[PDB]
Parts: C-alpha cells; structure tokens; sequence
C-alpha cells in the first residue's frame, strides 16, 4: 500500500 | 504518413453548468524526472458533474495545450495553473464559454 511511483511528489494537482 | 502523431482536439465548455465546479475537470502536472523538465500538465480525473464533461466528453491523460485561446504549451506546470487558474475562470465567465485545447496522442496506451 506504501510505495507508488517513485519520487518526492505529492502530485501536483488543479481542479478546474 | 501517420503513426505517432498527436492531434488537437478543441473542446468548447459554456459556463452552464459551473458552478458544481469550474468545469469539472481534475488536472495535474507531471515533471520527467529523467529530463528534469516538465511534462506538462494533464487530465486526471473527469467529474461527472461538469460542463466540460457533459459537453466535451474529454478523457484522462490527455494533455492540455490551450485555455480561453491562451496557450501553457511551454510554460512549467506551476505556471500552466496560474494560467488556467486565471483564464478559466476570468476569461471563461468573461467570454461565456470556456475553449480548451487539449492533445491526443495517437498511441495504444491511452484512456
């Protein structure tokens, strides 16, 4: 459950 | 001569139904961490409850080039939001209709 994808990202996200 | 080319599709959202969200869709920008430069931003998720879903039928990972006629194709993924942020919003109940450029690419791997 831990480990997805693979970087420091906490997936920048915009909702429009 | 077509293979992997990717086309631009122009999607034209009224701000009918706004208000449930913007136009009710869900982007994100993704940087190649192997290149070390953007990848631009794309779509994550469709709300069903939107103008730009309802009218458009827009799909997830696809790529946005264009808001309101103003490009992001080029600018950084922090940027392409203020830009849409602004434009999707002040130029979208300015003009009554929001215009989005989005790009397909013509690959298997798409949804």
């Amino acid at each position: 459950m831990l480990a997805e994808l693979y970087g420091s990202d906490p997936q920048e996200e915009l909702i429009i | 001569g077509s293979d992997g080319t990717r086309e631009f599709l122009t999607f034209e959202v009224p701000l009918n139904d706004s208000g449930s969200a913007g136009l009710g869709v869900s982007v994100k920008g993704n940087r190649s961490k192997e290149n070390h430069a953007d990848l631009g931003i794309f779509v994550k998720s469709i709300i069903n409850g939107g103008a730009a879903s309802k009218d458009g039928r827009l799909r997830v990972n696809d790529q946005l080039i264009a808001v309101n006629g103003e490009s992001l194709l080029g600018k950084a993924n922090q940027e392409a939001m203020e830009t849409l942020r602004r434009s999707m919003s002040t130029e979208g109940n300015k003009r009554g209709m929001i215009q989005l450029i989005v790009a397909r690419r013509i690959s298997r791997c798409n949804e």
